[PDB]
RNA sequence: GAUGAUCAGGUUGAUAGGUCUGAGGUGGAAGUGUGGCGACACAUGGAGCUGACAGAUACUAAUCGAUCGAGGACUUAAC
RNA sequence: UGGCACCCGGCUCAUCGCAUCCUGGGGCUUAGUCGGUCCCAAGGGUUGGGCUGUUCGCCCAUUAAAGCGGUACGCGAGCUGGGUUCAGAACGUCGUGAGACAGUUCGGUCCCUAUCCGUCGCGGGCGCAGGAAAUUUGAGAGGAGCUGUCCUUAGUACGAGAGGACCGGGAUGGACGCACCGCUGGUGUACCAGUUGUUCUGCCAAGGGCAUCGCUGGGUAGCUAUGUGCGGACGG
RNA sequence: AAGGAACUCGGCAAAAUGACCCCGUAACUUCGGGAGAAGGGGUGCUCUGUUAGGAGAGAGCCGCAGUGAAUAGGCCCAGGCGACUGUUUAGCAAAAACACAGGUCUCUGCGAAGCCGUAAGGCGAAGUAUAGGGGCUGACGCCUGCGCAACGAUCUGGGCACUGUCUCAACGAGAGACUCGGUGAAAUUAUAGUACCUGUGAAGAUGCAGGUUACCCGCGACAGGACGGAAGACCCCGUGGAGCUUUACUGCAGCC
RNA sequence: AUGAGUAGCGAAAGAGGGGUGAGAAUCCCCUCCACCGAAUGCCUAAGGUUUCCUGAGGAAGGCUCGUCCGCUCAGGGUUAGU
RNA sequence: UCUACCCAUGUCCAGGGUGAAGUUCAGGUAACACUGAAUGGAGGCCCGAACCCACGCACGUUGAAAAGUGCGGGGAUGAGGU
C-alpha cells in the first residue's frame, strides 16, 4: 500500500508529540565527584555517595 | 550464470586493433572519422 | 450393492434424446453370454418408432448352442438379431444388406420423390465394455476410435463418416440408475461393464464357483492343476503358494473373463 | 475413541472377523464413542460361508477400548485392543459365545445377556 | 525461568563456563548488568562445592571448570585455587559471596555495564 | 506484560538471589573390598544428582536525593 | 426475394429479510396413537461420506430438522485455475488457397513494507469550582436464548378389541459456551539414566567437545485437551 | 494421546525402506532378461584359541534397543502412448513432440546429379551405382491391421507400509517482529480542519440534502473502502503497417 | 519535501585480562573456546596494473564505530647460459 | 569474448556390480549345436561420488541474485563434459 495523499505540516506535528526524551536522574556528587546518576558510580572516581570503587 | 563479457587481450587486438582496422578499406573510413571528431583514443 | 452411475452416463442420454431425429437406424449392441440381462429397459423406453437390430458381439467366447438358441428366440419374438465377432469380421459382412432392406421403404419413397439416394445414418448403443468402438474401427478400417480393456474409455458421443455409404454415431456405455435384481447384477459384473473398484469381488467370485459347480462339474475338476470339488471355496484358493488369504479371489476373476477355461455362457 | 473408518475386531463366533464403523448413533454430530456405545458397521472379513457375509451392514456394541472408562471412585480401567459384539436391535448376541474380558460398564445398559455370556467380567 | 542471553543452549552453556572461570582467577570482572545477574547463581554453587572437599566433589567441579593457568609462580591452576585458598577464606560466612556494582552504559551500543566481584 | 500499564516490596524487611531443611523426578553415585580366567555381579546405601515448587535464615543487592502537589470565583434564597 | 416474438465452484469469517424446515401458541379436517390443511410468530438450531464434470445426477447412513433467499461468485492489497484462459503437441468436421469450428485430450509464472477513514486491544493530556485515598448508584451497551431419550402419572383418556395419549413431576444425554490443572494424557533444548564414532584433560579409572537436543527410556514448574467443574432452570 | 486418507481435483507435502552376509524367488519373454522380483534369518562384549591356519563351531554377560550416532532402494497389480540410449521452446510447456537403427520411391556414367557464388573458385570427393543427392515412413514377430518382452521424472486407474494431510489442534528451539544505542531509503502525493444511515446525482458519495452519533494526541494488530498502487490480463477501429494466397495485373529468374 | 526517524544494515561463536589513545564491543598482545579440512589448505593460469613493504592521517569511502584498512600522503621494492 | 554448428590440437571421469564373443576340459557323439567346469572381460549395460543438467515442493519477488537458495531427482566410457 502506498500513500493515497502527501501529509500536511500540522499532521506531522501532531505526530510528533510524543517523540521525545526524559531528564535524567540526578544525585549528590559521591565524593566531591561530578553529579553522579542514581544508584551508581560517581564519574570522578566511581565513588557511591563517597564510596569509592574501581 | 556467465556473463556476456569474457576478457581476453588477444582477440581484442585481433579484432579491434589498428592493423586489423587499416587492413580493410571501411577500417580506414573507421580511423579517418574518428580523427575528424578528435577522439584522443583510436582503434584500440 | 452396485450403483456405479457417473454423470456422463447421464448427459449421454439428454445428448440422444436431443440428436434423435437425424438418426436413421439404430444399432444395439447386447453381449452373447448374457443376452437378456445385457439388455437396458431405460434406453429402450427412450428408443421407440425406430427400427433396429439386435447384436451379438464376443460370439466367440460363448458357446455356439445357446447363442443360436437365443438367436431363434429374438429373431421369432418380433426382432431380427445377428452374431458377430468384431475382432475378427465374422458376421461384419451381412449388416448394410440388412440396413438397406430395412430402409428401403423410406428410401423407395424418397427416390421416387424426386432425390438422389444418400447415405445411412447409424447409431450405436449398449452397455459399457462391449465392443461399440472397435466394431466401428474394424467396418472404417481406419483404428479412429479409442478402446481399452476396461469400461468407461470414451466419454463423448461422435460423428464418423464411412465413405459416402455410412454416417455412424459413437456413444459411451449407459447403466440403468438403480439395479433391481442382484442376480442380473452380479452377471454383469462378472462380465465387465464396472468399475470393478466398487463392487465387492468376493461375492462374485463366489457367483461364479457356485455356477460352475453347478454347470460345468468337469470344467471345474480339470480346473488348473487340481481335482476336487468340496463344499467351500478355500480348498482351491489355496493350490499355488503369509499367502493372500483370499485376495485369490482376483486371480478366479482374473482367468475366466480371458477365457482360460473353454467357451460358456450363463443366459 | 471409535469414529469413523476405524477397524475393530469381532468376539463372537458368527463368522465376521473385522468391521468397519459407518457411523456412530446417538447424537446430531456426534463423532466419538466409547466402552458400552452402538455403532453402525460393515463387514469386512468374513469367510466365504457362514451366518454374515462380507459387505453386510450391522450393528454393535464396543466391549473393549485402548482407552477406557473413568469410573465413579478414581479408578480407570484399559484393555489392549477394540473390539465389538454384533447384536440386534432388541439388544441380544446375534452368536453364541464371547470371548474375551468383558467391561463392567455394559451391565449399566441393560446389556445383561452379553455380560452372562462373558467368560470374565472386569 | 533463566535468561535466554540470544544464544542457543550449547553457546550459553559456554559462555557461563568460560565467565565463572575468568571469575575465579581474576576475583573481578566487568560485564553488562543483564549478563552478570545470570552469572551469581553458579559461582556460588562452585563455591560450595570447594567448600564440601571431599573427592566426589571435586570431580564434579571438574566439569564445570576450564584449564587455565590461573597463578605463574606456584604452577596452581583453575581448580586447586578454588578448592585451596577461596573455601578457606569463605569458611563461616554462609549465604552470599557475589556483589554486583552498576556503572554506566558504553559507548559502541548503550548497554549498561556492571563489576562483579567476590566478596 | 510487545513497550507503556497493573500488582507485590524498598533495611521496623522476607521482593529477588544465595544457604539449610523438605516435596516431586530419576533409579542404586565416586572410592574401597569380596566372587569370577574375563565380560561382569554383590556390599558399604531408597545411594548420588536435582531448572522453574514450598518453610526457615538479612549472608549479597533494594543508599542517596530529586520533582510535583490547596488556602477554596459570582448571584440569589433559607442563618 | 417466407412468416412475426422478443431489446465459476471450494476454504476462513459473517450479517440481514420471512415468502417457516424443527421447536412454541391456535383454529381446524381429525377416535387416541396419528396424520393433512390453514392462520400468529425470525429467539435459537438447521450432517458426515462413496461414485461423480455433483446435473439438468446417482446412492449410503444418521438427525427434532437436514428452509428459501439478499449483501458487485457476500468475501483474491484474506487463500485456492480447482472451471474459465495464451504461446508446444496429437487426432477430428467444414473449405477451391491464403483458413474456419472449438469436437475431444496431455503440459503450462503476477506482485504490494498500510498514508486516510474503518474495526480489535493498550497508554499519555486536560476537564468536572479546594486538594487527595477508597467504596459505589446506574442513564446506556453487549452476552446468553437449542433440543432428544427414559421412569412415574397409569395402559390411567380412550378404543368392543387390537392398539394408545399426555404436559404436571423426576432422572439422564447430544451440540455449544465459560473457567481450571486435584485426576487421565501431551510438550517440557541449564532435570535424571543407557549407548555408537572420534578427539581432548601426560596413562588406567573418571570426565569435557561435535555428530538434528548425536540417538534412545522417563520427566517437576509453566502452557494445555482428548481431562475435570458449572451454565442456558424458571418466574413477573 | 485415540483413529489412520475420514483432507483433497489428485496420498501434493511429510512419514516409512535403505548397510553387510545366509536361505528363497512368479506370470511373461525378442531366451539376453524380469531380479537387489516378492518373502524369511543373523550382527553387541568375554573365554575357548598362534582359533583350523584369521576362523567356524561352542559356552557365557549386559540394555527397552546391538550396521545402538551420520551417510546408503519403499513395494506389488491393470490399461493407453512411444520400441530402446539420446534432443528440444537460455528465462512458463521435457512430452505422446524431434532424432534414431531398419524399410521404400526417385535422380545421377563422372568436368556426375545437387548446392555457394555475377564470374573466377569450391563442397560432393580425390569418392565412382555394394557410391552419392532429394522425398515418405520409422525396432522385430504375425496381416498389408494384430502382438508392451525390456525401457519412461510419460498419462490414467487400484492394493500394502506409513504417517499432523485432518477429526481438532497443543507445546518446544532458532532467524524476524517488539524496547534501547549508531546509521538511515522507496513506490505514491491538486489543497484538505478527512464520521454513520436512508435518499439524490452520467447511473456505485469522507466532500450534496435530512437526521443520528462523536473530548485532544499517540503505540501494537486486521485488511471492508478510497472503482487503492505498478506493469491492459481485451472488444472495435484504423479507407495504419507487416506477413500470406491467387483463374489480379506487369516486371526479370531460369529452362525450351 | 511526504511516506519517516519507518523498512533495511547482505548466511556463520565468541569470553576475559593487559596496551595504546583526547576518545575503544570493532585496533594490537595473551589465554581458553569454536568452524573448514576432496577445503574455508598450497601453487600458478586467464584477467587486473601498485592494490606489495615501511613511516605518518583522521575530510571523504568502510551499510555502525574506529587509534585500523585493498582509503589519503611520502619514501622503497621485481636481478636468469639451464 | 554470450549462445548455434563446424575445423586443428590438449585435457577429465572416486568406488562397487552383471558376465558376451573367443579359448581349454569335456556327458553327447563317430564329432557336433547342445551340459556343466575353468579362463576371458564385451556393453550408446546397472548402483553411485567429482562434473553436467534442470522433473517436484517451499522461500524470495522495491530479492543475497535483472533466473538464485534448501531438500528430493536424471546422465555419469559416451550420439560424453571442458
Ligand atoms: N474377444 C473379443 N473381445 C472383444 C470383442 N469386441 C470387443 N472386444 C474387446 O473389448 C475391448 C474394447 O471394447 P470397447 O468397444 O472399447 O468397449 P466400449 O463399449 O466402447 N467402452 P466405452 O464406450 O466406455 O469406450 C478390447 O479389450 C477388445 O479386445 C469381441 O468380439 N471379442
Amino acid at each position: 500500500a502506498v500513500p493515497f495523499r502527501r501529509t500536511s505540516k500540522m499532521k506531522k506535528r501532531l505526530r510528533r508529540t510524543h517523540f521525545k526524551l526524559n531528564v535524567p536522574g540526578m544525585t549528590e556528587c559521591p565524593s566531591c565527584g561530578e553529579m553522579k546518576l542514581s544508584h551508581r558510580v560517581c564519574k570522578a572516581c566511581g565513588s557511591y555517595n563517597g564510596k569509592d570503587i574501581n | 550464470m556467465k556473463r556476456t563479457f569474457q576478457p581476453n587481450n588477444r582477440k581484442r587486438s585481433k579484432v579491434h586493433g589498428f592493423r586489423s582496422r587499416m587492413s580493410s578499406k571501411n577500417g580506414r573510413l573507421v580511423l579517418a572519422r574518428r580523427r575528424r571528431k578528435g577522439r584522443k583514443v583510436l582503434s584500440a | 450393492t452396485i450403483q456405479w452411475f457417473p454423470g456422463h452416463m447421464a448427459k449421454a442420454r439428454r445428448e440422444v434424446t436431443e440428436k434423435l431425429k437425424l438418426i436413421d437406424i439404430v444399432y444395439e449392441l447386447v453381449d452373447a453370454r448374457i443376452p437378456m440381462s445385457s439388455r437396458n429397459p431405460m434406453i429402450e423406453d427412450i428408443l421407440k418408432n425406430k427400427p433396429r437390430i439386435m447384436l451379438l458381439n464376443k460370439a466367440d467366447k460363448a458357446d455356439a448352442a445357446v447363442t443360436q438358441q437365443w438367436k431363434e428366440h429374438f429373431e421369432n419374438q418380433g426382432i431380427r438379431s445377428l452374431s458377430i465377432n468384431s475382432v475378427n469380421g465374422q458376421g461384419l459382412n451381412q449388416i448394410v444388406p440388412a440396413s438397406k432392406e430395412i430402409l428401403q421403404e423410406k428410401f423407395d419413397r424418397m427416390r421416387a420423390k424426386g432425390v438422389k439416394p444418400r447415405a445411412i445414418r447409424a447409431l450405436i448403443i449398449g452397455i459399457p465394455n462391449v465392443g461399440k468402438s472397435t466394431l466401428i474401427n474394424r467396418l472404417a478400417k481406419k483404428n479412429i476410435a479409442k478402446t481399452g480393456d476396461r469400461p468407461g474409455i470414451t466419454t463423448s458421443q461422435q460423428w464418423v463418416k464411412v465413405g459416402k455409404e455410412l454416417e455412424l454415431l459413437d456413444t459411451p456405455g449407459i447403466l440403468w440408475p438403480k439395479f433391481e435384481d442382484e442376480l442380473v447384477g452380479l452377471r454383469l459384473a462378472v462380465t465387465g461393464a464396472i468399475k470393478d473398484s466398487i463392487i465387492n469381488l468376493q461375492d462374485v467370485a463366489v457367483f461364479g464357483l457356485r455356477f460352475l459347480e453347478e454347470h460345468y462339474p468337469e470344467r471345474l475338476k480339470e480346473r488348473y492343476g487340481l481335482d476336487e470339488i468340496p463344499e467351500d471355496i478355500a480348498e482351491l484358493f489355496d493350490a499355488i503358494g503369509l499367502i493372500n488369504y483370499d485376495k485369490t479371489t482376483e486371480v478366479i476373476i482374473r482367468d475366466i473373463r480371458t477365457e482360460k477355461f473353454g467357451r460358456l455362457s450363463f443366459e | 475413541m471409535i469414529q469413523q473408518e476405524t477397524r475393530l475386531k469381532v468376539a463372537d463366533n458368527s463368522g465376521a472377523r473385522e468391521v468397519l464403523t459407518i457411523k456412530v448413533l446417538g447424537g446430531s454430530g456426534r463423532k466419538t464413542a466409547n466402552i458400552g456405545d452402538v455403532i453402525v458397521c460393515t463387514v469386512k472379513q468374513a469367510t466365504p460361508g457362514g451366518v454374515v457375509k462380507k459387505g453386510e451392514v450391522v450393528k454393535a456394541v464396543i466391549v473393549r477400548t485402548k482407552s477406557g472408562a473413568r469410573r465413579s471412585d478414581g479408578s480407570y480401567i484399559s484393555f489392549d485392543e477394540n473390539a465389538c459384539v454384533i447384536i440386534r436391535d432388541d439388544k441380544s448376541p446375534r452368536g453364541t459365545r464371547i470371548f474375551g474380558p468383558v467391561a463392567r460398564e455394559l451391565r449399566e445398559n441393560n446389556f445383561m445377556k452379553i455380560v452372562s455370556l462373558a467368560p470374565e467380567v472386569i | 525461568s533463566y535468561r535466554k542471553l540470544g544464544r542457543t543452549s550449547a553457546q550459553r552453556k559456554a559462555m557461563l563456563r568460560d565467565l565463572t572461570t575468568d571469575l575465579i582467577i581474576n576475583e573481578r570482572i566487568e560485564t553488562t548488568e543483564t549478563r552478570a545477574k545470570e552469572l551469581r547463581s553458579v559461582v556460588e554453587k562452585m563455591i560450595t562445592l570447594g567448600k564440601r572437599g571431599d573427592l566426589h566433589a571435586r570431580r564434579q567441579a571438574a566439569a564445570y571448570i576450564r584449564n587455565e593457568v590461573a597463578n605463574e609462580e606456584n604452577n596452581q591452576d583453575a581448580l586447586q585455587k578454588l578448592f585451596s585458598d577461596i573455601a578457606t577464606r569463605y569458611e563461616e560466612r554462609q549465604g552470599g559471596y557475589t556483589r554486583i556494582m552498576k556503572l554506566g552504559p558504553r559507548r559502541g551500543d548503550g548497554a549498561p555495564m556492571a563489576i562483579i566481584e567476590l566478596v
